[PDB]
């Protein structure tokens, strides 16, 4: 039980580290005011294919 | 008798069970200083200007 | 020129953020994307952008969402040329240097948060989202986008939501 612990500990740090790293990527989009960052995500290509 | 506590056995089995806790340990802590240097590559973006 | 740009701001059109029939700030449309400051409460003044759901940004404290391609048709103009020298708000004018904007002491308070700075050009160079007291004048905290296409945010030590 202890070393299961220990790893849903560490799947949640890393789900939380996921999180934060996609606001990472979205901090840079914001929007930003263009609508237009092609080469952000061709880049850093963080996932969730944007868009068409 | 004998009866000591090395615990006992059994090696490989033992190293193999052993070996599966710690990991996801250090791969959040990789995933941690990688989100550290990829938030000073987004702080140096925005000094950039 | 305070006056055209004035013109150019009325032909632009602005939403006030109601709470109580009390205005906590402002939202608007810049690249075919609504903005609205997250610190400010109440809904934007203006139902069908209301429909829309928005995304927060903590990072910045704002939230954001798309805009109808139809409604895509009339939005405001944003530039990256960002001299340094005067620009124009809705509030008069605006002193930019150091990649900072200052205008005399008394102008801008809480609610007035929206509130973009067009240039010559009635481009979009920065957001006002607040600001503080700087003895005879008063230091903006606003949001600025460079060629890089990256959201810098400029906030003074201890600066007041306005």
């Amino acid at each position: 039980s202890i070393c299961a612990a220990i790893a849903t500990v560490s799947v949640a740090a890393s789900t939380w580290l996921f999180c934060r790293s996609r606001v990472a990527c979205l901090t840079p989009y914001r929007l930003t005011p263009n609508a237009r960052i092609p080469f952000c995500l061709a880049v850093l290509c963080c996932a969730r294919t944007a868009r068409a | 008798h004998a009866q000591t506590f090395t615990a006992a056995v059994s090696k490989t089995a033992w190293t193999w069970l052993t070996s599966l806790l710690g990991g996801s340990a250090v791969i959040i802590i990789i995933g941690l200083v990688l989100a550290t240097i990829v938030a000073m590559y987004v702080l140096t973006n925005q000094k950039h200007n | 020129k305070r006056q055209r740009m004035v013109m150019k701001l009325e032909s632009d059109k602005t939403f006030p953020i109601m709470l109580e029939g009390k205005i906590n700030g402002y939202a608007c449309v810049v690249g075919g994307k609504l903005f609205r400051p997250m610190h400010v409460e109440g809904k934007i003044d203006n139902d069908v952008l209301a429909a829309l759901k928005t995304k927060k940004a903590s990072k910045y404290d704002l939230e954001y969402a798309d805009v109808p391609q139809n409604m895509r048709a009339d939005t405001f103009k944003y530039t990256h040329e960002k001299p340094q020298g005067y620009y124009s708000w809705h509030h008069g004018a605006v002193q930019y240097e150091n990649g900072r904007f200052t205008v005399p002491k008394g102008v801008g308070a809480k609610g007035d948060s929206g509130r973009p700075i067009l240039d010559n050009q009635g481009r979009v160079v920065a957001i006002v989202l607040g600001g503080v007291n700087e003895g005879s004048r008063t230091a903006l905290s606003v949001v600025m986008w460079n060629e890089k296409g990256v959201t810098v945010k400029y906030t003074p030590e201890n600066c007041e939501q306005w």
